[PDB]
């Protein structure tokens, strides 16, 4: 997504309506800028995530020993060196499937059935 | 803190085979053998000497 | 091998010793720290220099200033401290600093073998202990929740705050000031969701919208730029939405620094600079990095706060301190040079135109140490008590423990968390009370010093360390950043290289091993702690430099080779110093070999990068001496390694030359059958804790029920478990600056009278006794008056007795007579003793049998101990049982029993071993009733076991009185055996009588067996007022003018105070001997 | 325990009921003196062997 | 109640001052001091009496 | 806390240092011989003796009124032996059982059969 603000006062973008031409403007309140609207959504609540289980995973999670070792196999290179984890997404009523990702590609196939 | 005369659990003397012991080791080098030369049998009267800490010896390094 | 790590292990405390830290510690801050702190905030409305620290000294009438020693000091009851000057600028002496024992300005440091046993001081004898006063205080560690890091609270549905996250600062060198930063965070995860941050001296709270534009930053965007590092992260900054409105209020700089009530803006500033998170530096130029901060902070929270990372964990011991001694002569002198930095301002508001009394830094110094009162002294007990104690000294294994102990001020806390693993040992802590709260360390683990950050912020900002001051969370993705002593000195790219090459320049020893390094992948961080006062332990390193398959990088030849210390196993890089940050990202292996078919007896076995160098070295004194513990029920581990620190043995060899109240030697030591590879540093078996008895767990008699044991009076009378007692009474001979002094005579006669009971024809003319002298009842042990000549003589009390052993006369520096008596005194095991085992097996003796009455084996051999069976199934102790067998084995096979841990030894290998020398495969032997001679219908468990003879003898207890000496407020009895005082009858009791229903002898308690006495009321106010002249009868009791109608009555004189009490605050207690309110 | 321990049926709850308290209390030193005695030449014991497991 | 407890008695006029058997001095035999926590803050009230006066005249 | 954690005992006047109680009324109290120390007071009148025989003897203890129970019986040595003692397979010769109705100071004086 990567939404924007504004130049010139540097703020947050509120929407307006385009009333003559029916369609959605967005602004500013401290001077007068603006700029139409990027996307039609502004606000989401989910009340029962899945967003950040895929966590960091930066390549170098390969030499961090305190991780367990799977040799399963990649859905593209083949390979079966793979490490696992569960969804880091620290909520009590969460599930327990384990995600795995291949130090040769960086899939996140599971485990489940 | 010196050898114990006569050992508790027996009664049987044990003050003589001090020097008699720390010779059976420096140079015959033994433990289970000296002593079983040495009479001491059963446990009992055996532990007293393998199981003494002669202290004396720093304390004796000591002025009065 | 396995046996090889231990040579490890023993070039290890070759060279450093049980007590490095203490020493390490001391010297640290004598050495260097003490001058950093003098020259920092010192100039006044004229500088201060270089200071002079010169050695011990005893400057005492009747003589010029004798160079003073430790050995004497302790005797004369003196203070080890020496002299301390400096070259002001506009030479002087400047208190007195007590040394610390066997460390660096303790002229023992350099002295030979020969050379000490010259100085009198024993060599066993690791010192570390300072001498003040006489008595040996050692200063105990003191443990403290860390500063300087990130942390994250939820506060509990009733409040309207929603969670918080906090951070202590203090400058690491310079004042240290304990201002804490709290950016909370209101409105519960729910409720219709501010964030407020509290600021040192603002009234209310400020919302962090605000702190940006106040700080230099008035735009959004380039706010969100240092708060979050990935744009396409909605759900964050929708929370921060409500938040940014609040501010909307504020549009710049100017009213920015103003709301926090020209003037205040400008004293905005100054809130910035000294208050704002005060440690990092104070500097001016560095606006930009905190704001990076500010926003990381606020990022953490929320990371909690959206259930993505869970609170932190509040008793982590990694984010945990400890404030050795070295470090604690900081704070405390402070508040001091503080007091004195404003008390040389008092004579200069004297001088209506040399003087420096330094004894207030001697004094106020000893104030500490001898109570333990930290905080100054005044009218200031707002301090920590419990700071520096009187050093135990009743068997070795207990002083050293002592030493080795740390504390920790207050149901969560007292747990044994994961992190103490390593650096603690889990069994030795004191029960009841505060239990878990006095934590001991561990045999490898060690405490920080204090490196320097420069020569690895360096070695960074010159290695691919691009600095925080220009940086893009979205040109820079995945920039590692480093985070140091709690700072952020910027980020970093690819750093698997720059870490792996400073943490082996640290292997090679040029950027000391005690630094802390933490890489968190998981989160693209580095954690760099210099810091003093963090807990380490050493591990080995593996490293797969095989290029022909997968291998410890340590060898044979290292060991054998075993110029080359323990400095050099770490100059070598074989061994590095894990700290428990550091730990949480490691894999550590258990056993060395095995982790790189099986008999069905022996105990069930079920990528690494580092090795246990043997697990049996996690635990401290305490449990160090236990054998098999892995074969107990934990807990009882846990009561043996107390009871341990209360057995008697030998805690010293100087001991013949110490004057030192109550001390206990047991007649003939034993050093034990069965041990621990490790005792051997532990210098136990030339200081033994106890005797190898012979025991035999059966019943006989029925004197060995109930945790109750049977001992062998025979072995009693040739001298088994006997023990020295010693104690020392000590006087002087005061004066007044108005020459009036006193004596140390034989007094009689004279005027005064005022003398004791007992007898004084035991005293030669020289007013003391002699060493023959058998002394009993009351017999005065010195002879002492008070001429304003009344009697100031030291009775032996009451209840004790034995004999004289060393009496001597000296001078004082106040030119005064000190004298100390020591009375020795033979303990013989009775009928009530307490003793134990090293398995938590404690008992007191029931009776005592001879050898006839006494069960035996055909071989002979007689026990010397029986204690009951039933002492086992729930105190689950098996090891005990165990030692017992091992113990059996190396008595009858003449070689020495290792007991040690987790090695390759088992039941049913000991059982074999015992099979092949004669007697039965379990231990177990026929007995005869020594009454009838016919044999045991059962088999007895009969082997020689090691026994403690643990101090609380009865006649040290034994109390009876009637009608005895009464206390003065109360009239009451007094307290404690020793005045012969009287038990207390407390609630408890009371209740159960009332239950009984037992009015009158209830009545007769509180009243003819304690307090009682007649009063006379008044009938007409009910008071206590008229005065009863039993003579002339006059009663009276003016005010109410009556003196007819008067009462008398039987209450304890404990409630006419109470009542008097009541008087004086006023109130009326009125009387009546007749109903008057009716109904 | 269960019928000489402090519970409901307890021989010692009806002695104290069906005789009275003097005969119970006494009857304790007697069923104790011969108990023990009978212990003391019979013996008893405890040790390791009886914490062993069959070998299959 | 008029007779036993008026609501203005709640306020002191004449300080009762309690005898030595409430606030007791521990004497280290007879010719050493020796004085209760109390036998201090009594001539520090006295003190806080006596300078208030010698204010109110 | 208990009714029973005071009780009147007589006297029995015996040498060495320390108070000899009972075994079976170990339980009432909770105590054991790892060192415990116990607290002994002394009456003083003449109706306080009989109060304390007629209301406080141990004899009346016997049976705890909270739960309508004892709270005294056999244990240890003395329990664990009686079952044993008991077994069918437990045999007494006369030599033995000569000795064994001496040791009751109850013996009726009549040899059972
Ligand atoms: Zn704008
Ligand atoms: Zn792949
Ligand atoms: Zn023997
Ligand atoms: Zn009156």
């Amino acid at each position: 997504a990567s939404f924007r603000f504004c130049l010139e006062c540097n703020n947050m973008l509120y929407p307006k309506e385009d009333k003559e031409n029916q369609r959605l403007l967005y602004s500013c309140r401290n001077c007068d800028y603006t700029e139409l609207a990027e996307d039609p959504k502004v606000y989401r609540h989910e009340l029962i995530t899945n967003i950040g289980e895929t966590a960091g995973i930066v390549d170098d999670i390969g030499q961090d020993p305190t991780l367990p070792r799977s040799d399963k196999e990649c859905p593209e290179c083949h390979s079966r060196d793979c490490v696992f984890f569960q969804s880091q997404q620290r909520r009590k009523d969460t599930n327990m499937t384990l995600f795995y990702v291949c130090l040769n590609c960086k899939k996140t196939f599971r485990d489940e059935s | 803190m010196i050898i114990p005369v006569r050992c508790f659990s027996c009664g049987k003397v044990v003050g003589d085979k001090w020097d008699a012991y720390l010779r059976l080791l420096e140079e015959g080098k033994q433990e289970g053998d000296a002593l079983d030369e040495l009479k001491l049998k059963r446990y009992c009267c055996r532990r007293m000497v393998l199981t003494h800490v002669d202290l004396i010896e720093k304390f004796l390094r000591y002025n009065p | 091998t396995t046996e090889d790590c231990w040579t490890v292990i023993s070039a290890f405390f070759e060279e450093k010793g049980l007590v490095s830290q203490q020493l390490d510690s001391f010297d640290e801050f004598m050495e260097t720290s003490i001058q950093d702190l003098v020259w920092e905030e010192p100039r006044l409305i004229i500088r201060f220099g270089k200071i002079y620290l010169s050695r011990p000294t005893m400057t005492e009438a009747d003589g010029t200033t004798h160079a003073m020693f430790p050995q004497e000091a302790r005797l004369r009851n003196l203070t080890y401290s020496s002299p301390v000057y400096l070259d002001m600028e506009k030479k002087v002496h400047i208190g007195k600093v007590p040394i610390m024992l066997r460390s660096k300005f303790c002229s023992l440091r350099t002295l030979d073998e020969v050379d000490l046993y010259k100085m009198k001081e024993c060599p066993y004898d690791m010192g570390g202990y300072f001498v003040i006063n006489g008595s040996e205080k050692v200063l105990i560690a003191q443990e403290r929740s860390a500063a300087n890091i990130v942390q994250v609270f939820k506060k509990a549905a009733p409040s309207p705050i929603s969670h918080v996250a906090e951070i202590r600062s203090a400058l690491e060198k310079g004042s240290r000031l304990i201002s804490t930063m709290q950016i909370k965070l209101y409105g519960r995860e729910d409720k219709g969701r501010t964030i407020k941050a509290t600021l040192p001296y603002v009234k209310q709270d400020i919302p962090i919208v605000i702190v940006f534009r106040a700080l230099g930053v008035v735009p959004d965007g380039e706010i969100l730029q240092h708060i979050c590092y990935d744009e396409n992260d909605w759900q964050m900054l929708e929370m921060l939405k409500p938040c940014i409105e609040e501010g909307f209020v504020i549009q710049d700089k100017e009213v920015a620094l103003d709301f926090i009530g020209e003037k205040r803006i400008q004293y905005a500033k100054d809130i910035l600079q000294k208050e704002l998170l005060p440690h990092i530096t104070q500097e001016e130029g560095f606006e930009t990095r905190k704001t990076f901060f500010l926003g990381y902070m606020v990022n953490r929270l929320l990371l909690c706060a959206l259930e993505r990372k869970d609170q932190d964990d509040r008793d982590h011991f990694g984010k945990k301190r400890l404030d050795l001694a070295g470090p604690l002569l900081a704070n405390l002198f402070r508040i001091l040079f503080r007091k004195l930095t404003r008390e040389i301002y008092r004579y200069m508001q004297r001088c209506i135109e040399l003087a420096v009394k330094s004894t207030t830094i001697t004094s106020g110094l000893k104030y500490s140490l001898a109570t333990g009162n930290w905080g100054e002294q005044k009218k200031a007990m707002s301090s920590r008590a419990g700071v520096s104690q009187v050093l135990n000294r009743y068997t070795y294994s207990s002083t050293l423990s002592h030493l080795r102990r740390t504390n920790t001020p207050i149901a969560k806390p007292r747990q044994l968390h994961n992190t103490h693993w390593g650096l603690v040992c889990p069994a030795e802590t004191p029960e009841g009370q505060a239990c878990g709260l006095v934590k001991n360390l561990s045999l490898l683990s060690g405490i920080s010093i204090g490196s320097p950050s420069e020569p690895i912020i360096n070695f960074l900002e010159e290695w691919g360390m691009e600095p925080l001051e220009d940086y893009d969370p979205a040109q820079h993705t995945k920039s590692t950043r480093i985070f140091v002593n709690g700072v952020w000195t910027g980020i970093h790219r690819d750093p698997s290289m720059l870490v792996s090459t400073m943490r082996d320049l640290r292997r090679s020893g040029a950027i000391s091993p005690e630094v802390s390094i933490i890489r968190d992948i998981r989160e693209r961080e580095f954690k760099i702690f210099t810091d003093v006062g963090r807990v380490y332990r050493p591990l080995f390193i593996v490293e797969d430099d095989e290029s022909k398959d997968n291998e410890l990088r340590i060898t044979k030849e290292h060991i054998r080779k075993i110029v080359y210390g323990w400095s050099s196993l770490v100059t070598s890089g074989v061994i590095e110093y894990v700290d428990g940050e550091e730990e949480e990202t490691i894999m550590i292996a258990m056993t060395p070999e095995d982790l790189q078919l099986n008999d069905t007896a022996k105990r069930i076995k079920p990528t690494f990068t580092h090795c246990e160098i043997h697990p049996s070295m996690i635990l401290g004194v305490a449990a160090s001496i236990i054998p098999f513990p892995d074969h107990n029920q934990s807990p009882r581990n846990t009561y043996q390694s107390a009871m341990g620190k209360q057995a008697m043995g030998v805690f010293l060899t100087n001991y013949n030359v110490r004057m030192d109240t109550m001390a206990n030697i047991l007649y003939y030591p034993q050093k034990p059958l069965a041990k621990t590879q490790a005792m051997e540093y532990l210098k136990f078996r030339e200081l033994p804790a106890g005797q190898n008895a012979i025991v035999a767990i059966a019943c006989y008699s029925g004197y060995n029920q109930e945790d109750s044991m049977i001992m062998n009076q025979s072995s009693i009378d040739r001298g088994l478990f006997r023990s020295l007692f010693f104690r020392s009474y000590m006087d002087q001979e005061k004066r007044f600056g108005i020459s009036i002094v006193e004596e140390f005579e034989k007094p009689t006669r004279a005027t005064t009278l005022r003398l004791k009971h007992g007898t004084y024809e035991k005293l030669d003319e020289d007013g003391l006794i002699a060493p023959g002298v058998r002394v009993s009842g009351d017999d005065i042990i010195i002879g002492k008056t008070t001429p304003i000549k009344r009697d100031a003589s030291t009775p032996l009390r009451s209840t004790e007795n034995g004999i004289v052993d060393q009496v001597l006369l000296t001078t004082n520096q106040e030119g005064l007579k000190f004298v100390k008596v020591r009375m020795r005194t033979t303990k013989v095991p009775q009928i009530g003793d307490k003793f134990a085992s090293r398995h938590g097996q404690k008992g007191t003796i029931g009776v005592t049998y001879r050898h006839e009455d006494m069960p035996f084996s055909a071989e002979g051999i007689v026990p010397d101990l029986i204690i009951n069976p039933h002492a086992i199934p729930s105190r689950m102790t098996v090891a005990h049982l165990i030692e017992c067998l091992l113990s059996k084995v190396g008595s009858i096979r003449g070689y020495e029993g290792d007991a040690t841990p987790f090695t390759d030894l088992t039941v049913d290998a000991v059982s074999n071993l015992l099979r092949d020398n004669g007697y039965q495969s379990r231990g177990f032997e026929v007995m005869y009733n020594g009454h009838t001679g016919k044999k045991l219908m059962a088999q007895v468990f009969f082997g020689p076991t090691y026994y403690q003879r643990l101090r609380h003898m009865v006649d040290d207890k034994i109390h009876a009185r009637a009608r005895g000496p009464v206390q003065v407020l109360t009239r009451q009895p007094v307290e404690g055996r020793s005045r012969d005082g009287g038990l207390r009858f407390g609630e408890m009791e009371r209740d159960c009588m009332i239950a009984h229903g037992a009015a009158g002898f209830l009545k007769e308690r509180l009243m003819e067996a304690s307090d009682a006495f007649r009063v006379h009321v008044c009938g007409i106010c009910g008071l206590m007022s008229v005065i009863a002249n039993l003579k002339k009868n006059q009663f009276e009791c003016r005010s109410c003018k009556n003196k007819t109608n008067i009462y008398q009555l039987h209450i304890p004189y404990a409630a006419k105070l109470l009542f008097q009490e009541l008087m004086a605050m006023n109130i009326a207690p009125r009387l009546y001997t007749e109903r008057s309110g009716v109904s | 325990k269960k019928t000489v321990g402090s519970g409901g049926g307890g021989l010692i709850h009806t002695v104290m009921r069906e005789k009275g308290p003097k005969i119970c209390a006494e009857l304790f030193g007697n069923i104790q003196k011969v108990v023990n005695y009978w212990l003391l030449h019979n013996g008893f014991s405890i040790g390791i062997g009886d914490a062993i497991a069959d070998a299959s | 109640n008029e007779d036993y407890a008026r609501p203005e008695w709640m306020i002191i006029t004449v300080l009762p001052v309690p005898p030595p058997q409430v606030r007791p001095s521990i004497a280290m035999d007879e010719t050493t001091q020796g004085q209760d926590d109390l036998t201090h803050k009594l001539s520090d009230i006295l003190k806080a009496n006596i300078n208030v006066q010698k204010l109110e005249m | 806390l208990h009714k029973m954690s005071m009780m009147a005992h007589r006297v029995k006047v015996m040498p060495y240092s320390t108070f000899r109680l009972n075994l079976s009324v170990t339980s009432p109290y909770n105590a054991d011989f790892d060192g415990d120390e116990m607290n002994l007071h002394v009456p003083q009148s003449e109706e306080t003796r009989a109060e304390l025989s007629q209301l406080c003897a141990v004899p009346l203890q016997i049976v705890s009124p909270q739960s309508n129970k004892p709270v005294m019986g056999i244990v240890q040595d003395t329990l664990c032996g009686v079952r044993k003692m008991t077994l069918r397979d437990t045999f007494i010769e006369y030599e033995q059982v000569m000795n064994m109705l001496f040791w009751v100071p109850s013996w009726d004086g009549v040899v059972p059969q």
